[PDB]
This record gives structure tokens, C-alpha cells and sequence, in this order.
């Protein structure tokens, strides 16, 4: 179901299976490093692994974060294979602890043997606009679907805005289940036959 | 405007578009502050560090990565991890290393945890291709089109970004604005540069490198640089009379 899907839960407690395989894992966590944030267990516990057999996980982080991505992204049977940077412009391009931060990075992992991507299409670096705080740029999802286009996609700790075609977003302020897929929606019915998610 | 759909379509990478890419009294504070270059020539695999005193507030160290040699001794990670780096650093120094953007990624953090340090800033050189609108590693999603150089502290301006125009093929040279960066942050005297070259000669700097064609270190001489009142200088300061 290509249009854009989504489910407001708590990702720790939400039963990823239910969800299938997907060719891209995205994620943005609120790391404990202004709103809900996660724990490194937490993180660390995130039942990742299930969502994936082979594909790419493409993983923000900042500050010690850096360390910790890398060792979620380990720990989840990944291997960083890239990085990429979006440089933080205004409207006319110039440039926005020990040195002001002009950058956010993106850690790239893959897993397993994934075959029929279009590697090498794009390049490491964004340059983009800032919109609001915390937003990511849109520049990430057209280099996602130059890289795997057609495919299953889900974003983890997704907000509104993020939602897109081919993508499933998860996130705790999203506006109730919005899910079209029919394998997803059998399994979470049987998963889930009133509608709530708690444990 | 989308530059990755751009780059996509023409070729230029997304940096090409960035535009734009007094602290005058600091430089020339440094610059007064500066010891006179110093320079030798040494095998560092078959080199004993610690012949190196006194111990150095900066160490910046640069070792010839074999990806450095796309269409050209590489040092491997493996001969990296083995350098007896924390013999010659001060309790408190700092580290600036530069480690490609392979898995010098994480490798180069696996050094800096291996020799004390814990990385404060990840400074990154970003590489225009303005004048040629790349064969990629074999693990590799998307091109490569920058360089990283690690930051560590060990012990209790300026952006995080580098922008230039990619050097020729077999041009191994990193930009001369991270001596900038790092001469910025008045951290003390003693630098040291491993793997520097004859072109990356300086002052402010003690240069140790295989390729060095001549050699003036000498221990007391560099030594009697710091003896005091002249110990705990930051470089960005007057001397004492
Ligand atoms: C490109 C960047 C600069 C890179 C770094 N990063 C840092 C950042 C900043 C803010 C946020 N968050 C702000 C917010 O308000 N909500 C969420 C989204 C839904 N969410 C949850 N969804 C399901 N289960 C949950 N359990 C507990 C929370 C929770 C809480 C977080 C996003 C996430 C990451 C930003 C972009």
C-alpha cells in the first residue's frame, strides 16, 4: 500500500513484528543526552533486529550519541558502511562545546545482503534549509528512494510532517492508526483486537 | 531547491552551492607565541615514541591511510591502534586525528578511547567539485566526498566544518585551515604533528615524519621552549618579559 501509513504508540512497548521486513529502517530517537526521552538501555533494547533481513538503517545522532549510534547500530546486527552530514544553510546558503555546530550526522548501516540498490547515486553530504527545531531535512527520503525506490520504508520516532508514501511512521505524536497495508492490518488485529498497545 | 536531486542530475555535489566558503590579534598573539619550527625524520613504525619529551599538549596525527591512494607505506588501522600514543601525551592534551571516511570512522574512536581520549568535536572537510562536474569503496551506499578529523580530550570561533576544492588525484595534503582550528583554541605550546611532511612544516610545531628530507629536533633545545616562566602558556598570549 504506497500512500503514507502510521501509528501513534510507545515504540518500547508497540510489537514490531507485526509490521513485516522493510528495505530501509529510519531512525531519529530522542536520545537522553524537551520531550520524551529514551534511556541507553532503552535504546539499546529496541527490538530493531526483527525489522530487517537486508536492507539499510539510516540513524541520527549528535553529541555522545555518536558513540552510542555506533554501538545500537552494532548491537542491532548492523555494520556502519557510511556516514552523511547535512550542512545547515539559510534561505541564501551561507552556513548557520569547543566549536558551533554547522552539521548533524546520519549514520548508515547495512545488514544481511541486500541486492537491487542503486548505490553511489547521491552523495555523502546534504545542504539544505533548517525548518523548525528537531526537523530533518526533506533532501533524506528523495536519497532514500533514489537508493531502494519502491520498497518498504518505516521511520521510527517519526513526527507528523514525517510521514511519506512507501513509508510507515512511528511515533507517539502522530494522530491515532493509519495503516492500508493488508498483511499489517490482519496481523495487528490479531495482535492487537481492541486497539491498544500497553505492556 | 533540492541539491541532491541536483547533484543526481548534473554532477556537483551539494557543497559546491554553499556560498561564503576581528580575531586578528589572536593569530598574531599565536604567532608571537610561536616556538620556532622543529622537524624530524623518523621511521614511526621502527621509531621509539617516547624518544619524543617533553609529553605534548596537541598531538595531531595524520597516518597515510591506504584509501588515501585511490589512483596511487600505507598505514592500516591495525598499525594505528599500536602507536604508543598516550606515552607522549600531556594528563591534560588533546588529539586531532584524521581518519578518512571509511571505517576510520570507527576505528580511529576505538584509538581515541585506546589512548585516554573521549572525543569532544568531529570536524569535517567537505570537498567541492566545482572545477569537475567517483569510484566508490566496495561497501559503500552513496560518494564519498568527505574527510573526517577527530577531536579528543583527555584530562579536565570557529565551525566544525572544512569546505575546499577536491586536490588533485595523489594529492595527500589536508587542508591547512585545521593548523587554524586548532591554533584557535590556545590549548598550550607543545604540538606535535606525526606524519607531517616537509610541505606541512610550521611554527608552533614539532613535525615528525618518515619523508622529512632534513632534521633539527633536538631534545633540550625543544625542552628549554617550555622551561619556565614559560611552562603553562596557552600561545595565545604575550611572552613574559
Ligand atoms: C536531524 C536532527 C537534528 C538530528 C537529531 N535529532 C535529535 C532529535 C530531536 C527531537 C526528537 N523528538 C522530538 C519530539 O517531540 N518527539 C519525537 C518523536 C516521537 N517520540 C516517541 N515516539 C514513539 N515512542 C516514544 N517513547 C518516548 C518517546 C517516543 C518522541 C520524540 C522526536 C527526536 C530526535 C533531531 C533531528
Amino acid at each position: 500500500l504506497f500512500p503514507p501509513q502510521w501509528i501513534c504508540c510507545d515504540i518500547r512497548y508497540l510489537d514490531v513484528s507485526i509490521l513485516g521486513k522493510f528495505a530501509v529502517v529510519m531512525a531519529d530517537p530522542p536520545w537522553d543526552i524537551p520531550y520524551g526521552t529514551l534511556t541507553d538501555d532503552e535504546m539499546r533494547r529496541l527490538n530493531i533486529p526483527v525489522l530487517q533481513d537486508d536492507g539499510f538503517l539510516f540513524l541520527w545522532v549528535t553529541g555522545r550519541a555518536m558513540e552510542l549510534g555506533r554501538e545500537c547500530l552494532n548491537l542491532w546486527g548492523y555494520e556502519r558502511v557510511d556516514e552523511i552530514i547535512w550542512v545547515k544553510t539559510n534561505q541564501l546558503q551561507r552556513i548557520i562545546h569547543w566549536l558551533n555546530h554547522g552539521k548533524e550526522h546520519c549514520l548508515v548501516g547495512v545488514k544481511g545482503n541486500p541486492q537491487g540498490f542503486n548505490q553511489g547515486l547521491d552523495c555523502d553530504v546534504i545542504v539544505a534549509e533548517v525548518r523548525s527545531t528537531s526537523h530533518k531535512p526533506d533532501e533524506i527520503y528523495g536519497m532514500i528512494e533514489r537508493l531502494s525506490p519502491g520498497t518498504r520504508k518505516i521511520e521510527l520516532f517519526g513526527r507528523p510532517h514525517n510521514v511519506q508514501p512507501n513509508w510507515i511512521t512511528l511515533g507517539n505524536q502522530l494522530d491515532g492508526i493509519h495503516l492500508l497495508d493488508p498483511d499489517v492490518v490482519a496481523r495487528f488485529k490479531q495482535r492487537y483486537p481492541d486497539g491498544i498497545i500497553s505492556k | 531547491n533540492d541539491y541532491c536531486q541536483h547533484f543526481v542530475d548534473t554532477g556537483h555535489r551539494p557543497q559546491n552551492f554553499i556560498r561564503d566558503v576581528l580575531i586578528r590579534l589572536k593569530d598574531e598573539l599565536i604567532a608571537k607565541s610561536n616556538t620556532p619550527p622543529m622537524y624530524l625524520q623518523a621511521d614511526i613504525e621502527a621509531f621509539d615514541i617516547r624518544e619524543l619529551t617533553p609529553k605534548f599538549d596537541v598531538i595531531l596525527l595524520e597516518p597515510p591511510l591506504e584509501e588515501y591512494y585511490r589512483e596511487t607505506k600505507c598505514w592500516t588501522w591495525d598499525d594505528i591502534m599500536k602507536l604508543e600514543i598516550d606515552e607522549i601525551a600531556a594528563p591534560r592534551s588533546f588529539i586531532f586525528l584524521w581518519c578518512g571516511s571509511g571505517e576510520g570512522l570507527d576505528l580511529g574512536r576505538v584509538c581515541l578511547r585506546k589512548w585516554g581520549y573521549r572525543r569532544c568535536e568531529d570536524i569535517c572537510w567537505i570537498k567541492t567539485n566545482k572545477n569537475n562536474p567517483k569510484t566508490l569503496d566496495p561497501k559503500a551506499v552513496f560518494q564519498r566526498t568527505k574527510e573526517h578529523c577527530l577531536m579528543g580530550i583527555k584530562g579536565t570561533v570557529d565551525i566544525d566544518l572544512i569546505i575546499t576544492e577536491e586536490p588533485e588525484i595523489g594529492n595527500i595534503e589536508k587542508p591547512v585551515e585545521i593548523f587554524h582550528i586548532i591554533e584557535h583554541f590556545c590549548l598550550g605550546r607543545r604540538r606535535l604533528h606525526l606524519f607531517g611532511r616537509d610541505s606541512t612544516i610550521r611554527p608552533g610545531w614539532l613535525t615528525v615524519g618518515p619523508t622529512l628530507t632534513n632534521s633539527n629536533y633536538n631534545a633540550e633545545t625543544y625542552a628549554s621552549y617550555f622551561s619556565a616562566p614559560n611552562s603553562y602558556l596557552t600561545g595565545c598570549t604575550e611572552e613574559i618579559e
